[PDB]
């Protein structure tokens, strides 16, 4: 196939200034309880989605630190203990995972 | 067509879809949390489900032993799945996992979730909070429940 | 100390006459401020040096103002004086000025134009020395005079983020 | 007649207020903090006689202003629309937080005023009653039988004064001018004496809607754009008018607003 | 080349009087050398041109586009300078009024196509300009209900009159 005539600018426009093509407007964006930066409905806060990830990757290190070389994985759980804070009585076998800093305000 | 079609596309076949099903199962027994597509996060989500049954069927029996090693290339996480994951289940029924979408990516920009059993030690995740029940929907809803309460 | 820097500089000027300086002091701070009304870099540099014209102009800039003058409270007294080789002179001033500074769209974030205030000035003055005149250098805050004026705007100071 | 009494005590709400700005001494410059659970912690350098709680909204960000109703002063709820008198905090509070009790009074306060303020441009009120959340059905007596077309019209009355949009004009009048506004009531000015002998001071809070003035015990909604369902549920006996509202952001589709009516018709 | 948007900001006007309007602010910034098509920049421009400046971040935070990114960034900047330097108070009073996007300088380069015949690869390159106004975003125009119809058919019928003589 080939153009018989040339394209005007009136029919270019046409085509890409419809509805159909321009970006709809979302109405899913919530203000978060937390923090504050406008997340989104059914989906998780980035901040905090973020502050997880890192926690899980400070986590990941201290447990390759603890567990040494690859091909490990104990047949026992875990426990994530901060700076202070005696060991409950209820978790005797898990093995502790000391960790530094303090508590969030999310951790329980 | 594909009426009442389940199952979806993932890589060069069927083949390499279970593969990477069982490789994404191995990385969430390792690790108890991973992001993946929400397609295959779903499919990762309804095979775990069977693998906590199998695992939960019994340690003896060799047809589940058989299916945590075909399921488990790891080795070393066959013993955690069957003595760790198995009895801190045995009072729920079917309900387990956790679906949570991600925003986005950063480069393709793939509509992610995450996963994760519940419980575990990893921090907890940013659930979707109801709205609290001292509000004024929710206090006029509890008002008409102790009215209708008193009626009967 | 002050004796000698007054014999250095009528050696070196060497006319020269304190008893009528403040007046010319107050004349050209008269006039520097006339010209930054009307915005006169080339006879601003004249009066002003080069450390104090930057913090006066380009705070300043796009953007006008309708400094007055009227009437001076007290003689204009001098503090000390001290002194390549420049000659440092404290100057002391208190008169009644006004402060109507307008943004680039009109509007109005100072003072008022029509109503005088008492603003205390400790002007320093220096001096080239073959071809310099006494102009100004720096501004001495002190003494514990009152902070300033209330902006008409609010301003939202935000704080450490993480 | 009910031309001349409004408009007398419009007169008197502007005086009250030239009377209350021409005493700051030419803008006064503050400081308020902001201790919340979001954003810690920004300080506003804002005013005290002029400037309000929707400046600092406005400063942070528009989801503030569309969000925010009441602001807790050293624990004190206020309106959007307040000078914020000398320098302490500010806790923007929404309708979906932890014990938002204080926004539902408030809420079914600027309700109550609506309602009677439709009353009387309709055709003698008396007071507010402080009814509780859990009785769901804000009254307010009036000291004068109506059918179904008489709720309709209320409904449509209500309606129209919503979407007009008019916001919450509060001030701190004492008992004096709160006395002299209302002296063609009996009621009022009883509820006005009691209110200033409760109290240690007189100070007697008074609010006005665009041209109705009414009185009140604690905060209320800034501005009547965010009731957005407003109905008449039926009229009890001095007669009582029920009612039952709904803001933003809380829509009870129909089946649950329905339910809700033939709850407070009760 | 012609830079123009940022010397706009620099047009100091005359001072007001007290019976004058506040007239608003009209604050201009922009962003050279981007790669990006303009078409997306346009219609992203297009996205945010009826709305205000909350609104245009918010729906920036979440589209997921290479530029989007890039429009936040010039938002922000432009916020931060009305409030340092231009003097504005209030940062969610403040609304889009024109934003446009132009090509630029664009390279050229090889595509290398099949047999011995080649194309040419122009590196594509625009900008992206805004215009932010101080005051709240204005309303978008109604649509004209059946009322103003037909009082411009009343309009149109009465205006006529006799034709092609006297
Ligand atoms: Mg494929
Ligand atoms: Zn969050």
């Amino acid at each position: 196939a080939a153009p018989k005539n040339r394209r005007t600018i009136e029919v270019n426009r046409c085509r890409r200034r419809n509805p159909q093509k321009l970006i709809k407007v979302k109405n899913n964006i919530d203000v978060c309880p937390e923090c504050g930066h406008l997340k989104q409905k059914h989906v998780l806060c980035a901040y905090c989605y973020e502050k997880v990830c890192k926690e899980t990757a400070e986590i990941r290190r201290q447990i390759g630190k603890q567990e040494g070389g690859p091909f490990k994985a104990p047949t026992i759980e875990t426990v994530v203990l901060y700076t202070g804070e005696t060991p409950s009585e209820q978790d005797q076998g898990k093995r502790i995972i000391e960790r530094d800093r303090k508590r969030p305000s999310w951790f329980t | 067509i594909s009426h009442g079609r389940v199952f979806r596309r993932m890589g060069l076949g069927p083949e390499s879809r279970i593969h990477l099903l069982r490789n994404l199962l191995t990385g969430l027994v390792r690790h108890e949390r991973i992001e993946a597509p929400w397609a295959r996060v779903d499919e990762m989500r309804g095979y775990a489900e069977k693998l906590i049954d199998y695992g939960k069927l019994g340690d003896t029996n060799e047809r589940a032993m058989r299916m945590a090693d075909f399921w488990l290339t790891e080795k070393d996480l066959i013993p955690k799945l069957f003595q760790v994951l198995a009895p801190r289940y045995k009072d729920q029924t079917g309900g387990y996992t956790r679906m949570l979408q991600i925003p986005n990516r950063s480069l393709d920009r793939a509509k992610m979730a995450v996963i994760e059993y519940k419980g575990n030690c990893l921090p907890p995740l940013p659930l979707p909070r109801r709205d609290s029940h001292l509000t004024l929907l929710n206090q006029l809803l509890q008002g008409l429940r102790q009215d209708l309460r008193q009626s009967q | 100390a002050s004796q000698v820097s007054i014999r250095r500089i009528k050696d070196y000027d060497a006319n020269f006459k304190i008893k009528d300086f403040p007046e010319k002091a107050k004349d050209i701070f008269i006039e520097a401020h006339l010209c930054l009304n009307n915005s006169d870099h080339d006879r601003l540099h004249t009066l002003v040096t080069e450390h104090c014209f930057p913090d006066m102009t380009w705070d300043i800039k796009y953007k006008t103002v309708r400094w007055s003058f009227v009437e001076s409270l007290e003689p204009s007294h001098v503090v000390q004086v001290r002194c390549n080789v420049y000659g440092q002179i404290t100057v002391r001033m208190h008169t009644r000025q006004t402060l109507a500074i307008y943004d680039r769209f009109g509007r109005l974030m100072y003072g008022q134009e029509d109503v005088p205030k008492d603003v205390l000035e400790y002007v320093v003055f220096e001096k080239q020395l073959p071809y310099g005149s006494w102009r100004m250098h720096t501004k001495i805050v002190p003494p514990w005079a009152p902070p300033k004026q209330p902006i008409l705007k609010t301003v939202m100071i935000p704080g450490p983020q993480l | 007649s009910p031309t001349e009494l409004t408009e007398m005590r419009n007169d008197l709400f502007n005086k009250e207020k030239a009377r209350q700005l021409s005493l700051t001494p030419r803008t006064e410059k503050i400081e308020v903090k902001h201790v919340g659970k979001t954003d810690p912690g920004t300080v506003f350098v804002m005013n005290k006689n002029i400037s309000t709680p929707y400046s600092c909204a406005m400063h942070l960000s528009e989801w503030y202003c569309r969000k925010s109703i009441l602001a807790l002063v050293d624990g004190q709820p206020w309106d959007m629309y307040k000078p914020l008198t000398k320098s302490c905090e500010i806790k923007f509070l929404t309708f979906k937080d932890c014990d938002p009790g204080e926004v539902n009074k408030a809420y079914w306060r600027s309700c109550a005023m609506m309602m009677g303020c439709v009353i009387e441009r309709a055709f003698n009120l008396v007071r507010a009653p402080e009814v509780p959340v859990i009785s769901g059905a804000f009254c307010y007596d009036v000291v004068l039988m109506p059918t179904k077309e008489n709720l309709r019209s209320f409904t449509k009355d209500a309606h129209a004064l919503i979407y007009k949009d008019l916001p919450f004009e509060t001030l701190e009048v004492e008992a004096k001018v709160a006395l002299e506004i209302f002296q063609h009531s009996k009621y009022k000015v009883d509820f006005i004496e009691e209110k200033a002998s409760q109290n240690p001071e007189r100070i007697v809070k008074l609010h006005r809607i665009g041209d109705f003035i009414d009185v009140s015990e604690g905060p209320l909604i800034p501005r009547t754009s965010i009731c957005f369902q407003y109905e008449v549920s039926a009229v009890h006996n001095i007669r009582r008018f029920q009612g039952v509202s709904l803001p933003v952001h809380l829509r009870a589709h129909f089946t649950i607003w329905d339910k809700l009516l033939e709850r407070s018709r009760k | 080349i012609s830079r123009k948007w940022e010397k706009k900001n620099k047009i100091v006007y005359p001072p007001q009087l007290p019976g004058e309007p506040r007239r608003p602010a009209e604050i201009y910034h922009c962003r050279r050398q981007i790669k990006y098509s303009k078409d997306k920049m346009w219609y992203l421009a297009k996205l945010i041109r009826g709305m205000s400046i909350d609104q245009a971040l918010a729906q920036l935070e979440f589209n997921d586009k290479k530029g989007a990114k890039i429009i936040k960034e010039v938002l922000l900047e432009a916020q931060d300078m009305a409030v340092r330097d231009h003097n504005v108070e209030f940062r969610s009073n403040l609304y889009i009024a024109e934003s446009t996007s132009g090509r630029g300088q664009c390279l050229k380069r090889i595509r290398y196509h099949g047999r011995g015949r080649f194309g040419i690869m122009e590196k594509v390159y625009c900008h992206y300009f805004v215009k932010l106004v101080e005051g709240p975003p204005p309303p978008p125009e109604p649509p004209k209900t059946a009322v103003a119809h037909a009082k411009e058919y009343i309009q149109q019928l009465r205006s006529r009159t006799i034709v092609h003589t006297l």
